[PDB]
């Protein structure tokens, strides 16, 4: 005579990023 | 001296002493450094370019095995803008790179051959 109780959750994943280098032309 | 007197042959000589190799010393050329940019080989770039986690050549070649015998074959053709950098190589024993750290050519043997000369007392 018990009950489910439905439980929630978190969730995450992260992002990334990017780098230029330039370049010195010569 | 004159050519063909055996100059590297003395250094390589030295290196087969203290080693009992031939190959571990740290041999660069100054036949390569023509132009007046490629300084940066022997450094690496500041913050900001291509290539720059990679480091040094020179400064590379030294954070490992610290006992090594360094040469300069031929330090004539490069022109002159490279000496200002060994001019602080010597007497203070140290060089810096784009990371900021400190290589240190404390217990390092500087031998750097060259070519003037050829015919004088
Ligand atoms: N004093 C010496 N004692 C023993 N071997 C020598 C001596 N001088 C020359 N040699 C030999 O002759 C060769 C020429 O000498 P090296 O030192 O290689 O010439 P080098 O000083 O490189 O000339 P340059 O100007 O750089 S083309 C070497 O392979 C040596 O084995």
């Amino acid at each position: 005579a018990a009950a489910a109780a439905a439980a929630a959750a978190a969730a995450a994943a992260a992002a990334a990023a990017a780098a230029a280098a330039a370049a010195a032309a010569a | 001296g004159p050519t063909g007197v055996g100059k590297t042959e003395l250094a390589k000589a030295l290196a087969d002493f203290l080693f009992d190799d031939e190959r571990a010393m740290v041999r660069i050329d100054m036949s390569e450094y023509g132009e007046k940019h490629t300084v940066a080989r022997l450094i690496g770039a500041p913050p900001g370019y291509v290539g720059y986690e990679a480091g040094g050549q020179l400064t590379e070649a030294v954070r490992r095995r610290p006992y090594t015998v360094v040469l300069f074959d031929e330090i004539e053709k490069a022109h002159p803008d490279v000496f200002d950098v060994l001019l602080q190589v010597l007497d203070e024993g140290r060089l810096t790179d784009g990371h900021g750290r400190t290589v240190d050519f404390r217990n390092t043997i500087l031998i750097l051959t060259s070519n003037l000369g050829s015919g004088g007392s």
